């Protein structure tokens, strides 16, 4: 027979509460786990993986083909091909990816990403194609030279089909920085060779990238 | 070429008789080219149904009530060097097909038929790549085991996928345990007076075997 | 302001991302004297915000914690006894108010008043596979857990109609197979079907491909 | 799906077959002022579900923990004072509703209100015996174990008709000496009657012997 | 006086609670068990 | 039987089975009986040639007057198989 | 009675009976009238180190 | 199942208390310090 | 389906420009299988 008192709080319900509940069968003892393939542990490890970006999310264009860049020919050097914003957190090309699904379940994010790009074309074309990510502050350039003082990588279509930049630390409270995406010579082409090629664009997370405070979705029109 | 381990692991035996072939069905299974064209939309393959009226397989896999195995696979996309495209091949453990209609009766909403769920040994087409013919969207397919075919790199893919089950064994019959995907993300493009179609062959080798509970027919 | 430090990696866990007792039943009760039982078969897809949560994998492993909250029409605290009910899946369920499933041992009842707190109880993993799979290519809702009969312990009748919720709550949830999160819209429960026409994009549009908008 | 599997064999055993918290008693109370005592001698031979599970044995040993929840006609929670009292075996039954039975120290008593949680209690073993047995050849219920009368504590009258439901557990139960399960229909309660005509098969009849019907 | 606080799930009666009951005869010794031969353990010896 | 009464209290079960036979009948007759399981799936054979490309045992009535057949693993959580 | 938290960047109820009330991720206590009163912590929420009551620069 | 009272001062709200209470987010860690120039600990450093 | 179920080699334009495949065993007291 202890003394005992209660407090304020007593009787009450919080739902995020860690506490226990008395069991409603016990002694029954569950089926035993076997070795599943491909368990998953944190959504840091969905972050990480590449993930086809909706750029060409503009009107008048189907399904399909808003996940491609159209880089054709009959243009010209210092042109401006494709840009897009960072923001993984906001309607635009960030939203058909996974890590701009993941990061709106939370409030806040921080860390690095990596945008990949790939050429889908023939193999007898060639080409060089300035790539150019301008940090938050300062817009979008418009003209080569400003993009060019920038950041910047001059991937050309030899052998490398596929070029990798990665955009450093952009994060939630905030413009935000833009990737451009400019012709830097031309798009030549043999004969017996069509001149009008793509380029998918993906981008993904980086070890950096953490998450905190979790609220609930939109992408949800119902209930 | 490089092999992508399906979740970075091997396909092994079942852990403490079910029988073990190992000498005709661990032979390269060859299905039918398909016929890659500029309006195509894509195609898939429930695996443990594309086998099961080929040889040796399909007789030791029908006669029988218990299965286990993984497969290697092999998707040869040979084009000529002035053609142009993409692909996207992909592995998808549970790939269940959905129903295209706009009703929310249970007796009367539209639900795919036996056909169209269990395509066999020549396959289906899609219909809605874009939402992968299930209302998930193509663009973050990526999170399964995948390669780009990509006719200016390569021309092959290989995925050694284990087995993905709940239950370490299940009949082979009625339960397509995983499906693959080939589908165009970038069209075809040529100029005239080329091949006007690009043929796609694929090669899967049933590795680890298991088949229990003898049946006579 | 400008989040130039790290944040914590703790919350981002399947454990945190799931052990949240959030809602899931809704239930009425009438008892005129006119079904005074008030039977629900438990499925988690009921809402679209956890539907959505929980179709990102295709298997999963967990234990369940539910929280039966009960109110008036208007709401007051009549102390009358009230009997919540686990019916296991195999067993049958209970057809009137007074029938004899209502007083089988094999079943757990839970006697609670109405200003007691609310009830809570737990159920374990209750499958015959090694884990639940919302996902069956192959040949009632799926993964049976268990139905959650209520009544009101009387003899005669009473004269109140009940209005209570459940709240469940994951613990120890385990998944496996990730894949891809579902952006059409739903129209059936078992059934991940959509729409062939009115297919909604993934991205809302823009002006043009030149901008920052 | 397919159990391949081993299952648990820890719910197989007779401390899980017997322990569950099922019903045995439902008692009725009028109070007019017209007995408003409420007697009711023990027996765990009162449904047919309990008895086929303990008619299975021969002999039997074991603790019982009764509960006792007790509701108003249509179901109150007036906060009035109620006596349990336990009448061990050989003790005279109480007559009256204030008779002297009602204060003799002896007979254990519980003091409990409506609006409490139900009443909880632990009997032992009471038998001069080694154990129980349903099955005495040679020459009340069988196996004595004692009554559970019940009344309302006021001092003139009061005037309403309670009725309670007692639900008993058994726990550290034994068997000894197994028997085949009865299949026939039951006739009374301490004795293994059936019926000379009218026997049920233990099987029900298929077309032929050689079909798998 | 230690202090608590109430937490749901009080003053339920759960069926299948692992909880014990205060005993009404306090002391009471009840008969000591001899040999009966034929004693079993789980409803596994029966379907054997 | 006792098995069929007692696995009915619960919902699930497995593990193997074993059914004896035992002949009643003079001690001068003799003559082969052949007992044969067909597993889940298919169902009971027409003849005898398909029982006996199943399981099967060749009993004789001549010293052995009680047979006693093995069934494998069968289930709860599905046909069934015939005997 | 229901009390609800809407942590810094959840959308605010708008009606009595809006999906705001039903959403897991806003923690909610249950309490009635005749218990004792009710009683939640909070921890530290803010994006900084710390607050300041005084932001010189540029709800 | 272990017996307890309750003592007067039960259900009481003290003001001053020293008494925790459940927290709203469970694992939520709070942002890092960093080491800011001027930390005071009591009002005696205010006086002199 | 039924060819691939014997005998096979799925033999792609790739590099491999000349396959080779061994025939077991055929004698001459024999149909004598196709290829």
């Amino acid at each position: 027979g202890i003394p005992a008192e209660l407090r304020p709080g007593t009787n009450q319900f919080l739902t995020t509460d860690d506490d226990t509940a008395a069991p409603i069968l016990p002694g029954f003892t569950p089926t035993p786990t076997i070795h599943i393939p491909g368990e998953v542990h944190s959504l840091l490890e969905l972050c990480r993986v590449e993930t086809i970006l909706e750029v060409n999310n503009t009107t008048e264009a189907t399904g399909l083909t808003r996940l491609l860049i159209p880089v054709s020919s009959q243009n010209k050097a210092d042109e401006l091909c494709a840009a897009f914003m960072v923001d993984p957190g906001r309607i635009g090309p960030w939203q058909s990816t996974l890590v701009g699904q993941i990061c709106r379940y939370y409030t806040q994010w921080s860390g690095s990403l990596k945008v990949t790009f790939m050429f889908t074309g023939s193999f007898m074309a060639t080409g060089k194609m300035l790539v150019a990510y301008s940090p938050p502050g300062s817009a979008q350039p418009a003209n080569r030279e400003t993009a060019m003082l920038g950041t910047h990588v001059i991937w050309d279509f030899g052998l490398q089909s596929s070029v990798s930049l990665v955009i450093p630390w952009i994060s939630n409270t905030h413009t935000a920085g833009v990737v451009t995406l400019w012709y830097q010579t031309n798009y030549v082409v043999p004969p017996e060779t069509p001149g009008e090629a793509y380029i998918i664009a993906m981008g993904a997370a980086q070890d950096n990238f953490t998450l905190k405070i979790c609220k609930d979705t939109d992408e949800v029109t119902q209930q | 070429a490089n092999i992508v381990l399906a979740y970075g692991e091997w396909p092994e035996y079942c852990p403490d008789k079910p029988t073990r072939p190992d000498v005709s069905v661990n032979r390269f299974y060859t299905l039918d080219s398909k016929m890659w064209q500029e309006n195509s939309t894509g195609w898939y393959w429930k695996f443990p149904d594309v086998l099961n009226k080929t040889g040796v397989f399909g007789q030791n896999a029908q006669f029988h009530y218990l299965y286990r195995s993984g497969f290697c696979l092999h998707v040869q996309c040979n084009a000529s060097k002035f053609h142009q495209g993409a692909l996207l091949v992909a592995v998808i453990p549970e790939f269940v097909i959905a129903g295209r209609g706009s009703n929310t009766k249970p007796n009367e909403a539209p639900h795919p038929g036996f056909t169209t769920t269990f395509p066999g040994t020549t396959g289906a087409t899609f219909h809605d790549p874009y939402v992968l013919d299930s209302g998930v969207p193509l663009s973050q397919a990526l999170i399964y085991p995948h390669q780009w075919i990509n006719l200016r790199t390569n021309n092959c893919a290989t995925v050694i996928v284990p087995y993905i089950n709940a239950v370490p064994f299940d009949s082979a019959i009625n339960h397509s345990n995983f499906g693959l995907i080939v589908i165009p993300v970038s069209p075809l493009k040529y100029s005239s007076g080329a091949t006007t179609a690009i043929p796609i062959t694929i090669t899967i080798a049933p590795l680890n075997s298991e088949f229990g509970g003898l049946r006579q027919a | 302001r400008c989040v130039v430090n790290r944040n914590g990696v703790l919350e981002t866990t399947i454990n945190h991302f799931f052990s949240r007792s959030g809602l899931v039943g809704v239930v009425n009760l009438t008892d005129g004297g006119t079904t005074g039982y008030a039977t629900w078969d438990i499925d988690i897809m009921g809402f679209v915000q956890l539907r959505r949560k929980c179709e990102m994998f295709t298997y999963m492993r967990f234990n369940a914690e539910f929280t039966f909250v009960t109110t008036t029409k208007n709401g007051e605290a009549r102390p009358y006894m009230l009997q919540y009910m686990y019916v296991p899946p195999g067993a049958p369920k209970p057809t009137g108010r007074d029938a004899f499933q209502w007083q089988t041992a094999t079943n757990p009842s839970v006697f609670v008043k109405l200003t007691d707190p609310p009830a809570q109880v737990s159920v374990p993993f209750m499958s015959p596979a090694s884990a639940y799979q919302w996902f069956y290519d192959g040949y009632c809702p799926n993964n049976m857990m268990g139905t959650f009969a209520v009544r009101v312990v009387s003899r005669e009748a009473s004269q109140l109609k009940l209005q209570t919720r459940v709240y469940m709550k994951l613990k120890h949830v385990r998944a496996w197979v990730p894949r891809p999160i579902r952006s059409q819209p739903y129209l059936l429960k078992n059934f991940p079907n959509y729409d062939s026409s009115k297919i909604t994009n993934s991205a809302r549009d823009r002006s043009s491909i030149k901008q920052a908008n």
